[PDB]
């Protein structure tokens, strides 16, 4: 059910106009996971730069959002995990041994000076873009600083350390009966997933690459226990995937979701290891290709929020970042990048693309044909009854 | 490595370095009324209707130099006008002054506790002045 | 840059204002209709039994 | 005691559900 | 002595009773919303309109001519919220209480609630934290 | 020492005594308050 | 069931009203409180009725006329009883 086409310019659709609220706060560029490590929030305070020199601050409100407390995290984590959290420095690591080996720390998922700061941020950009989205202000509510989808309700797992975008949901489903979330990062939205694994409320999607790949869940048929099955989505996908494939994929199983489930709050994870050129993923988008999928979903017109994600290039985050920003304000941007201060990391041409290599493409018509049929049959059991007076979601 | 800045470091280390229970938070002395938050000041003075003005928060009250002194906050806090606040020290001397004069004897200070207490949750209940 | 992060200060600061007002406006109207109910809550002379 | 057990489909029904002295005693001890 | 199972029993009859005190409310708001079908529609237009508008006077002036033929509408909806409200506050503290006598009795045994005493799994966690412990020993 | 205990009961007795009596004319005050601080935010 | 259920339903809320009248007042305009027969309900009996089936046929007079000569002492004893009634008549309709 599925037949593979050529991919088409990116491009604004007039008949309606958003009113972006973006959320900053210029403390969290200054975070580092340590020496080595292939997480760099600094690319955040890149992204912002270039939003600056384009002069696309001059249609949205940007806002610092005041950190999340202690007990807006609990709810979702244990106390001893956020406990941990909050007392963990980089110099007293020696008598937290039990801790640092019970709650996954240690190799990938080190501590740093500012962990409990840089996790406030990212929850409090995450709820506070939802409550905003609550109270009628905004209709779509960027956050790029959050989006650490990787973390479990006890345990840091792969990079991440507190899951906002549980939060997040959390406080969009205060007011709301059906929530949609998208994730397309490269590895499988794991935290979310088991989040909310039993629940009809939250319908999770993901389009990851299942392998000898991390975190190593998210097959085909996983989709949900209890009174939540049907309700948790999976794409598997091999090496190579390009802008047309990817796009062919992509629409038809969300149309079909908006069709069916019906939600009318929508989470989108933006993140950018499923770029050609990144250093964990091995995707092979460009960056038209990798924005079809924000301008596709907010075709659709329902309270949107944008949350960031991976992306270890940091050239090619920030530069997809911020296109993606220029796309949601109705404006496609310019090819040339305005000098600002880091007119490096853009080599050699410094412009607005992100090119893809011409490695293979390991996904066949068939393969695809076989998911997506198996996920059109597993998603007609998730309607709404007959008599059930809806408000237009 | 000289029997003296070894024990220094040592204690330096001792001391900045610790895990950081919330039982080891320093604590302030409760006769200090400058830690005290200036909304309890602020509620103080306005409670026995004292006669001060408001304080200066700590970023109005760094907001004075030269190049601060051209904003509309020193501009409307230190012309001629009757709503200019000070210092949180000179409220917070105020305040402790008032404190340590006025006085009270139990026989009524203790059942109005207790009905206090046992009260919290009501919202229709005896305001012990209001 | 500076022109920018100039305008985001006065945005920021708006929205902190708009905030402010709606809060106590709903705050104040909440502890008035709790006022309403423990009054009417005094002039039962025979409870529920259950 | 006058136990009173005749036909019921139901039970009867239940009785409905000042004292200041621990407070005070800590008042005490305090 | 006996286990008569109290708990269990009143647990059940709350449950029953549950859902029949809410639908005479339910059936009451609707009962008041069927005059707002003709008000509150035009009402949103009219404000929507003003808000992204010689003529505006007589706008201004239809809204609160509406606003205040809807007002007596809508106490109605929060007096009938607050009898609810109290309605079911009531039938909580009965579910409650009978929950936890039932907890606090055995009609849910403590190892069938709180489960197993060194379930199988959990050797690995002895033997790491056994590790942890012996080379602090070390 | 009974007489201590007898007196603070009397005493948190006659708050809630004192309360109930005047319960009509303590209940117009909060609603001024509260009228004053609405037409004041405004 | 549905019937008997209601009407002491309706009857428990006419005799609030008149408690609550009865409830704040002075300790004389008490004694000499009369209601005339009916009260305010346009199909009046119901209440009698009510009261009957709560009571008895043989000792239900002596109390519905105990109320008409005495609103202020023998009606916080004629509602709190009917508050008893409800509950158990609606616990019988679940159980059967
Ligand atoms: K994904
Ligand atoms: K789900
Ligand atoms: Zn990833």
């Amino acid at each position: 059910v599925y037949e593979a086409t050529p991919f088409d310019p990116i491009t604004v659709k007039p008949s309606d106009k958003r009113r972006v609220a973006y959320f900053y706060d210029a403390d969290v560029g200054n975070y580092a996971y340590g020496a080595g490590h292939p997480m760099k929030p600094h690319r955040i305070r890149m992204a912002h730069s270039l939003i600056m020199n384009y002069g696309l601050y001059k249609k949205m409100e940007i806002y610092r959002a005041k950190p999340a407390t202690k007990q807006e995290m609990c709810q979702f984590h244990t106390d001893e995990y956020i406990d941990f959290l909050s007392r963990v420095t980089p110099d007293n690591l020696e008598m937290f041994k039990r801790e640092s080996v019970k709650f996954n720390v240690g190799d990938d998922c080190p501590v740093f000076d500012g962990l409990y700061e840089y996790c406030s941020i990212s929850g409090g950009g995450s709820m506070e873009g939802a409550a905003r989205l609550n109270r009628g202000k905004c209709d779509v509510a960027v956050n790029y600083a959050g989006g650490l989808h990787h973390a479990k309700k006890s345990e840091a797992s792969g990079f991440c350390y507190l899951n906002d975008i549980v939060l997040g949901i959390i406080e969009l489903l205060r007011y709301h009966p059906r929530v949609l979330y998208i994730d397309i990062d490269v590895h499988h939205g794991d935290g979310v997933e088991e989040a909310f694994y039993t629940t009809d409320r939250v319908m999770t999607c993901s389009f990851h690459k299942y392998g000898e790949f991390f975190p190593g869940t998210g097959e085909l048929r996983d989709i949900g226990v209890g009174a939540g099955k049907n309700y948790a989505v999976n794409v598997p996908l091999r090496d190579g995937i390009d802008d047309a494939t990817y796009r062919s994929v992509f629409e038809p199983v969300i149309k079909k979701i908006m069709e069916w489930y019906q939600p009318s709050a929508v989470v989108l994870q933006c993140g950018g290891d499923s770029l050609s050129g990144d250093r964990l993923g091995c995707f092979n988008l460009s960056m038209e290709g990798h924005a079809n999928c924000v301008n596709y979903v907010k075709s659709f017109g329902i309270p949107m929020m944008v949350v960031g994600g991976g992306g270890y290039t940091m050239r090619n985050v920030a530069r997809t970042w911020c296109f993606e920003t220029g796309l949601l304000n109705n404006v496609v941007l310019d090819k040339d990048l305005p000098y600002n201060e880091y007119y490096e990391y853009y080599g050699p041409d410094y412009k607005l693309s992100v090119r893809p290599s011409n490695m293979f493409n390991v996904n066949t018509p068939e393969y695809l044909d076989k998911v997506m049929t198996n996920i059109f049959a597993n998603l007609e059991n998730t309607k709404y009854a007959p008599s059930v007076q809806l408000n237009h979601t | 490595l000289t029997a003296a800045q070894q024990q220094y470091i040592k204690n330096l280390i001792e001391t900045h370095i610790t895990d950081n229970h919330p039982d080891l938070r320093p604590k302030s002395h409760p006769m200090d009324f400058e830690e005290y938050t200036d909304a309890f000041l602020r509620r103080y003075k306005d409670h026995f209707q004292l006669d001060v003005p408001d304080n200066l928060t700590l970023q109005g009250y760094l907001l004075g130099s030269k190049l601060g002194a051209k904003t509309y906050s020193y501009k409307r806090n230190t012309q001629g006008q009757h709503d200019k606040r000070i210092h949180k020290r000179d409220l917070a001397n105020v305040v402790r002054r008032h404190f340590d004069e006025h006085s009270i004897k139990e026989t009524d200070c203790i059942p109005q506790f207790i009905y206090k207490v046992k009260n919290q949750k009501k919202k229709f209940k005896m305001e012990f002045r209001g | 840059e500076t022109i920018a992060t100039r305008t985001f200060i006065h945005q920021d600061f708006h929205k902190k204002v708009t905030d402010l007002r709606a809060r106590l406006l709903n705050r104040t109207t909440q502890t008035w209709y709790d006022i309403n109910k423990e009054r009417r809550d005094m002039d039962i002379v025979i409870p529920d039994v259950n | 005691i006058p136990v009173r057990p005749e036909i019921d489909l139901d039970p009867s029904i239940v009785p409905v559900v000042i004292s200041l002295n621990e407070e005070v005693t800590f008042f005490e001890k305090a | 002595p006996a286990n008569l199972f109290p708990g269990l029993n009143d647990i059940t009859d709350v449950l029953e009773e549950f859902p029949l005190a809410t639908s005479r409310y339910l059936t009451l708001l609707h009962e008041i919303d069927a005059k707002c079908v003709h008000s509150m529609p035009n009402l949103n237009e009219r404000i929507d309109k003003f808000l992204k508008k010689q003529t505006q006077v007589r706008l201004l002036n239809n809204i609160n001519k509406i606003y205040e033929e809807l007002m007596p509408s809508l106490e109605e909806k929060m007096h009938v919220s607050s009898i609810m409200l109290d309605n079911l506050d009531r039938l909580t503290s009965r579910l409650e209480l009978a929950y936890e006598v039932a907890i606090k009795n055995t009609e849910i045994p403590r190892g069938l609630r709180l489960g197993v005493d060194n379930h199988p799994a959990m050797h690995l966690h002895h033997e790491l934290m056994e590790k942890i412990e012996s080379k602090s020993n070390s | 020492k009974d007489k201590r205990r007898f007196n603070i009961e009397s005493k948190v007795n006659k708050i809630y005594q004192n309360f109930y009596s005047e319960r009509d004319n303590q209940y117009k005050d909060r609603l001024t308050a509260l009228q004053t601080d609405l037409t004041s935010l405004h | 069931y549905d019937f008997y259920i209601e009407s002491n339903l309706r009857t428990i809320q006419c005799l609030e009203t008149i408690v609550n009248k009865i409830e704040n007042m002075t300790e004389n305009e008490k004694a000499n409180f009369k209601l005339p027969p009916g009260l305010g309900h346009t199909s009046m009996t119901i209440y009698k009725k009510v009261i009957r089936k709560v009571y008895d046929k043989e000792r239900g007079f002596e109390i519905i006329d105990a109320l008409h000569e005495h609103p202020a002492v023998t009606a916080p004893v004629v509602l709190k009883r009917l508050k008893q009634k409800d509950e158990e008549w609606r616990r019988a309709q679940r159980e059967w």
